[PDB]
């Protein structure tokens, strides 16, 4: 299963509503995760199962699904959002990742 | 010796067969394996010449050097189905004699009996020659014996090229092995046998002379089992020890439709095996043998069947005698046929039990209720009988009409002819038991008129249910539709509960095409004519109620009887047409 | 939960290296242990997996490192080990230490440059 | 082994945590084929595959081991489960059974039915998060994550594949974490690759500290190659018991070599298969049999809520059935309205209105009986299996079925009664219309309950339909419109006294003809003035309650065998 993430790069201002699109080649039935790789190197999971949120994650991150397109919506973007985002699937072996999206303020 | 040759066979109407090339000779038996969507049944139907009307079939079929056309397939190729639809209340000898009479026409029954005895001795059926078929679980003959009887009935026409559609599916291991050995012997007795097996055993590998594998209509391999092992070892897939080479070579040439990559891998492997087979010497030798047989002109003439079908009247009489013997030998069938109306009348008598013709509280009410119940129950009983006894004969006719024995409309006509007297006797005894006990205008002429007016709708409903069974496969749907139609007819056409002189125009027009209206008019004229009423009270006589329900029915009594009795042949003709469409909408 | 990666450095092609993943804050004997690498200009790629005690500590590798990489775990100190052989050809990455893959990649580590 | 799919995950996500379960059978001798001196012992972590004649008629060997059985019951041996004697409570608490025929609702998805089974299986102490985690673990263990949202529809419905249906059934039977798993013909009707994948999944499940028993009549070569332990059964007696790979070496050591290019299972089955020839082949199987021996929570309210929710979710998603029901109801209503059309120059007479009311009362029970019997017999087997599994004690199931069928019944009543009272130009007003609607609703509900009771009382579909039609005809003839309700001596009078059709006709007559005659004289000349309207309503309610009691007793005492 190939995970195509769009767009490859995104630039927005503080407070803008950012939405990242991830498409799966097959049906994962909502088994999708969103990773945030900070510029320092430490990665942290923000949204699992494409709908729920992890502990300590701000409520600004939300996950939605429209047909076969999963969307990660970030409202009220702050300065701590400059990082890379990778969508992955864990419904079929092996677990594949996405192309990635560099979100810069 | 004979030889069958298939060259570049293809069946599109979505490309079910792609370049099928087979070549069988006399004394050899060829087995064909494949997956669910392999298309071996389509190949067998194209060889037998049955499914050729649905879609175009390319390629040539050479037999003994002569190319058979699209119409000579049913005259040289025999086809044994898998349903195995046989009459339970019939012996093996009688069934084979009826089959020989429907197929061959020679003369005195001595030659037919000799042929039946020889065919039974060929398949070792003499020990069950005088036994009813019945059911294998109810004490009759086993499934293998039923398959042997079917093979005997197919061999009665003396074929030379036989086709079998999964003869081992549905049986146990020992019976399947016995059937395989029997087919091998039949092929070795100067004949050609081409059968298909879903999943053979391990001991059936060295018994066949040629083994074919089909995958989505593409011929993967066709040759000797030893040559099969040699080719599969040269291709780089040696058969492991204790691996059932049949299942191994079936899984090696299969398509795994589970994921998006395994399917592509299996398709690539199948294509590689097919390309390696097309370049092998086995296919080249097969093509060379086909081309040599095509341009040899030394083999004998094409072996056709033994004789043509006899006249239509002879076949109709044979089918009538067959269905009569099948009905008489089944006690339950005739018991229900003769007692359904009797139980219905007894159930009505348990409630009514009398008509008080000297009180005006429920006299007209009881009479109207009894007439309504009769008119609504007689077609129901006819439909019950039809749904209970026809589907087996319908399946037998559908199985035996594709071989060129007879037509389905002849079977329907024979069924009608054999159902006429039993229904007549049932209605007569029911009326003799219930008409006099209820005390409904005791008289002989009224008794006969009531008997006729209750016998006609029974036959009408039975023939309507016959038509619907000929046009609809599911018997429960036919039952429900006939029940709804009978309810609607007895509710609209009958002037008991609607007063037709007041109903709207569309319903008034619909009521003219229903037999319930004429039945109710006849019953009213026969009942409320020669008796008076007393309340001790709208009315005082019966003529007033007659004029209220149906005014001009007294002068049209005979016309209503004529229409009721003429409604029968129209339904028979409609059923003939329905069957002449059914024999075209299935194949 | 806390993951600390170590053991990265400069190695020659065809040599041998061993990475160390320290675990703290959770039971090391009931959760999986996964190695995820990241090329300098590509996406994330799962490398190997070391199952829990219920699977008898069995291991599994991807189709690209099957035969050259050996992953193991020490239950006495709760430290994951990844023995890499015939490396530096194209396996230079930022290898990370993950906890669970079937239940979503959660609680990632810091990663080290190999 | 290289021709099948190999890019799978060999991880175990849902294992059995606890003491290893055992199963020891000692000299089992079944009677009415002919099991003689059966003895084996398996532990957790082994997969026992019973090949050959694994049946004794209508019941398989695993049904005898679990204590079930359709045929005989007289035993002659002992069965030890986890060191304890066999008992229905023990086999219900520890042993899980996966039948050959699946019992899954087509209108439900995998996740929904798995959550329902987990809620009906797990105790009330487990929170919702624990149930969700258990469902996710069951889904991940059987690799059902790519189809967790697709429906599990049966034939004539899209649904999913057959192997996925078998996996969903295994997950349903595995949600409560059983110690011993038992499946009857799991690879029946599946593809070769699908059967191989299912056998691999069952082996992985058995490897996770579990005991899995499999019955297979004719196993293939690739399926027999994956067997851990095998038990050859021919005509009830055991021939071999041990490793599958060592069967050939054992038969060769006892003087029966397997030929090259021949499956071992089929060869050893047809070598000792029972056929003057029957006695010759019987001693051969007896010789090998003797040779083998010498060498060796949550509660009633929660269950009711879960059942009614599952029934509502399954019924409100079946669009074709609801469409056919609405079409039949609309057709009947239009026919009744246009046949007795009262608007125009000629108005309806007295007898015409009486016949109209009688038809309105007595025409719907036919279709009602048909639909209810069909719906009951389409899930009788599932209900029997769920009752034998031990989820609910058929107490709350009655109320669940009633309150799940009530909305569809009310919608059908609305559709059948709306275009019927206005087209016939009956008594105008709101109170008479509401009374007619309520009476029709109560009568159709009573008929529905009678149909449910007749379906639960008789095991045969045709026999139940015949009994329902007989009762319907007895209630139809007993009505006050056909036989005048006065020409009844002793039996038809008492039949009419308990006939809901007669009470419906009398109620409709008293509603339409009271003080609206063109007076009470029209009912005084008839026999429909001896019971007031509220008395008729109370009698209908009492008949409904009696039919409900009969249906409950039949559900509690009579087994709903398929």
């Amino acid at each position: 299963i190939q995970m195509t993430q769009s767009p490859s790069s995104l630039s927005a201002s503080l407070g803008e509503r950012v939405s990242l699109t991830c498409r799966a080649s097959q049906e994962i039935s909502g088994y999708l995760s969103w990773l945030q790789q900070k510029p320092d190197g430490t990665i942290q999971r923000l949204i699992y199962a494409a709908f729920s949120l992890d502990s300590g994650v701000p409520k600004r991150f939300s996950g939605s699904r429209s047909g076969s397109d999963y969307s990660l919506t970030i409202s009220s973007l702050e300065s701590e959002d400059l990082a890379h985002y990778y969508c992955l699937q864990y419904a079929s072996y092996p677990c594949t990742f996405g192309g990635g999206t560099k979100l810069e303020i | 010796p004979h030889s069958l040759g298939i060259l570049h066979a293809s069946y599109s109407v979505r490309q079910i067969l792609k370049d099928v090339s087979l070549y069988v000779e006399s004394g050899q038996i060829m087995c064909i394996l494949g997956s669910s969507g392999s298309g071996k049944t389509t190949l067998l139907d194209a060889m037998s010449g049955r499914l050729g009307r649905a879609g175009t079939f390319l390629g040539e079929v050479y037999v003994n050097g002569r190319a058979l056309r699209r119409e000579q397939f049913q005259d040289c190729f025999s086809y044994v189905l898998q349903s195995d639809t046989l009459l339970s209340s019939l012996t093996v000898r009688e069934t084979l004699h009826y089959t020989a009479l429907l197929a061959i026409r020679r003369g005195n029954p001595g030659s037919f009996q000799k042929k039946v005895e020889a065919v039974m001795a060929e398949l070792s059926l003499s020990h069950v020659a005088d036994r009813l078929i019945g059911n294998y679980s109810l004490g009759g003959i086993s499934t293998g014996e039923r398959r042997r009887v079917s093979i005997a009935a197919q061999l009665l026409q003396d074929p030379k090229v036989m086709l079998f559609d999964e003869p081992t599916t549905g049986l146990d291991c020992m019976t399947a092995n016995q059937i395989v050995v029997l087919l091998v012997e039949l092929a070795r007795r100067n004949r050609i046998v081409v059968l298909t097996i879903h999943q053979p055993r391990s001991e059936l590998f060295q018994l066949f002379d040629k083994i074919a594998i089909l995958s989505f209509g593409e011929l993967i391999f066709c040759g000797t089992p030893a040559e099969m092992l040699d080719f599969f070892n040269d291709c780089g897939y040696p058969c492991p020890e204790h691996s059932n080479p049949f299942d191994f070579y079936m899984d090696l040439t299969s398509v795994d439709t589970q994921s998006k990559e395994r399917e592509i891998e299996t398709s690539k492997r199948v294509q590689m095996i097919e390309s390696a087979y097309k370049k092998s010497a086995i296919c080249h030798k097969t093509l060379k043998n086909i081309e040599r047989m095509k341009h040899l002109k030394t083999l004998p003439m094409v072996p056709f069947k033994t004789k043509d079908s006899p006249g239509v009247f002879s076949k109709l009489g044979v089918l009538l005698r067959r269905v009569t013997r099948n009905l008489v030998r089944n006690k339950l069938a005739v018991i229900t046929r003769l007692l359904q109306n009797l139980i219905m009348g007894l159930f009505l008598l348990f409630f009514v039990l009398r008509v008080r013709s000297n009180v005006l509280k429920g006299a007209i009410q009881d009479r109207v209720g009894l007439l309504y119940q009769f008119v609504g129950a007689t077609p129901y009983t006819g439909m019950l009988n039809a749904v209970n006894l026809f589907p087996v004969l319908r399946a037998v006719s559908d199985q035996e009409s594709q071989d060129g024995l007879y037509q389905k409309w002849q079977m329907m006509l024979a069924y009608a002819l054999h159902v006429l007297p039993f229904s007549v006797v049932a209605t007569m005894i029911f009326s003799s038991v219930c008409y006099w006990t209820l005390g409904l205008h005791p008289e002989v002429a009224r008794f006969g008129y009531f008997s006729a007016a209750l016998l006609a709708p029974h036959l009408i409903g039975e023939f309507l249910t016959l038509v619907l069974l000929g046009i609809v496969q599911n018997p429960n749907w036919v039952n429900s539709v006939v029940a709804l139609l009978s309810i609607a007819g007895v509710l609209v056409g009958s002037g008991f509960l609607r007063n037709i002189q007041e109903m709207p125009i569309p319903f008034k027009i619909i009521s003219y095409f229903t037999f319930q209206k004429y039945c109710s008019e006849i019953l009213v004229v026969n009942e409320f004519y020669g008796l008076n009423f007393t309340c001790g009270c709208a009315f005082t006589q019966g003529i007033q109620f007659i004029e209220k329900t149906c005014p001009g029915a007294t002068s049209r009594f005979t016309m209503n009887f004529l229409i009721l009795y003429s409604f029968i042949p129209a339904l028979v003709i409609l059923g003939i047409v329905v069957f002449k469409i059914r024999d075209h909408l299935i194949s | 939960v806390k993951l600390v990666e170590s053991g990265g450095g400069l190695v020659q092609p065809g040599g041998s290296l061993r990475l160390s993943c320290a675990t703290s804050g959770f039971t090391f004997s009931e959760f999986f242990m996964e190695w995820v690498r990241q090329p300098p200009g590509k996406r994330l790629e799962w490398v190997a997996v070391s199952r829990n005690e219920a699977n008898d500590y069995t291991t599994d590798y991807s189709a690209s490192v099957k035969g050259r990489f050996i992953v193991s775990r020490d239950t006495s100190q709760n430290i994951l080990y990844l023995q890499m052989n015939a490396l530096r050809a194209e396996d230079t990455a930022i290898y990370y230490c993950a906890r669970d893959a079937w239940m979503g990649f959660d609680y990632w580590g810091q990663g080290t440059t190999v | 082994d290289r021709l099948f799919s190999s890019e799978s995950d060999n991880s175990l996500y849902f294992t059995y945590s606890g003491q290893p379960n055992t199963l020891e059978v000692r000299d089992l001798n079944y009677q009415v084929l002919g099991i003689q001196n059966l003895s084996f012992k398996v532990r957790s972590g082994q997969m026992l595959a019973i090949i050959g004649s694994s049946g004794c008629g209508r019941a398989s060997l695993l049904d005898v081991i679990t204590g079930r059985g359709h045929g005989g019951k007289i035993k002659s041996g002992q069965i030890w489960i986890n060191g304890q004697p066999s008992s229905p409570q023990l086999v219900r608490k520890c042993v899980a059974h996966v039948r050959q025929h699946n019992q899954l609702l087509p209108n439900l998805t995998v996740r929904e039915t798995l959550a329902f089974i987990a809620q009906m299986r797990l105790p009330r102490t487990f929170s919702q998060a624990q149930r969700d985690k258990r469902v996710e673990d069951v889904i991940a263990e059987l690799r059902l994550r790519q189809c967790a949202d697709t429906r599990v529809g049966n034939m004539y419905v899209r649904g999913l594949s057959g192997g996925e249906r078998r996996r969903v059934s295994i997950g349903v039977q595995l949600l409560w974490n059983p110690g011993i798993l038992i499946l009857d013909e799991p690879t029946s009707g599946l593809d070769s690759f699908t059967a191989h994948n299912l056998v691999k999944t069952l082996s992985r499940l058995a490897k996770g500290n579990r005991l899995v028993l499999i019955s297979l009549h004719q196993p293939r070569s690739d399926i027999f190659r994956l067997f851990d332990l095998v038990l050859l059964m021919t005509s009830g007696t055991p021939i071999y018991l041990g490793a599958a790979q060592h069967m050939v070496q054992y038969f060769t050591a006892i003087g029966y070599p397997c030929p090259r290019y021949s499956n071992p299972a089929d060869f050893y089955v047809d070598l000792t298969s029972i056929d003057e020839q029957e006695l010759a082949t019987r001693e051969k199987a007896q010789s090998l049999a003797a040779l083998f021996l010498e060498k060796v929570m949550p509660g009633a309210v929660q269950q009711f809520t879960t059942l009614i929710r599952r029934q509502i979710s399954n019924d409100f998603r079946d669009l074709p059935t609801l469409l056919i029901h609405g079409a039949e109801a609309c057709l009947m209503s239009m026919t009744i309205g246009f046949l007795y059309f009262g608007h125009g120059s000629i108005q309806l007479s007295f007898m015409d209105t009486a016949a109209l009311l009688f038809m309105i009362g007595a025409l719907i029970p036919f279709n009602v009986i048909l639909d209810v019997i069909s719906k009951c017999y389409s899930e009788r087997a599932m209900l029997y299996y769920e009752l034998e599994d031990g989820l609910y004690t058929t107490g709350p199931y009655f109320f669940a079925k009633i309150l799940g069928e009530l909305p569809e019944h009310c919608a059908y009543i609305i559709i059948y009664g709306m275009p019927t009272y206005w087209l016939a130009n009956l008594r105008p007003g709101l109170q008479p219309f509401l009374l007619h609607f309520l009476l029709v609703w109560l009568v159709v509900f009573c008929c529905r309950i009678m149909a449910l009771a007749a379906a639960a009382l008789l095991p045969t579909f045709h026999m139940a339909s015949f009994f329902s039609n007989a009762l319907y005809n007895s209630f139809y003839l007993a009505g006050g419109f056909m036989i005048n309700l006065s020409s009844l001596w002793t039996v038809p009078a008492w039949i009419s006294k308990v006939s809901f059709l007669r009470w419906c006709f009398e109620g409709l007559m008293k509603i339409q003809f009271s003080r609206r005659t063109y007076g009470d004289k029209i009912l005084s000349v008839m026999e429909l003035d001896s019971y007031p309207l509220y008395a008729i309503y109370l009698i209908v309610i009492g008949l409904s309650g009696g039919f409900m009691v009969l249906y409950y007793v039949s559900l509690r005492f009579i087994k709903q065998k398929p």
